[PDB]
């Protein structure tokens, strides 16, 4: 019936969508540095046998 | 880091291998110098004593 448990539940959504986004760029994130931690490998060892 | 100790192992062995090379090039040619030297002067010697 009232207008701010209104707010209060749109504040609330407006956090899961938050969450939802910092989630997928904290994964992203993760995968990049794996990445980048299996090229950096790579290259030591190529390196090494030049 | 362990494929790149795999590798680094090789890698000390060709230079140990390349170390020998030049430290007994560098000493059996100064060594050689020297007693070619000697020889010649204990000709020299020999001569000049008849």
């Amino acid at each position: 019936v009232d207008q701010r448990t209104r707010d209060a539940l749109q504040r609330s959504v407006q956090l899961a969508i938050e969450i939802t986004t910092n989630s997928q760029e904290a994964a992203a994130k993760h995968e990049a540095q794996r990445l980048e931690q299996e090229a950096r490998g790579r290259l030591e060892r190529q390196k090494i046998l030049d | 880091q362990s494929e790149a100790e795999k590798a680094r192992k090789e890698l000390l062995e060709l230079e140990a291998l390349s170390m020998a090379v030049e430290s007994t090039g560098t000493a059996k040619a100064e060594a050689e110098s020297r007693a070619e030297a000697a020889r010649i002067e204990g000709e020299g010697s020999v001569l000049q004593a008849k």
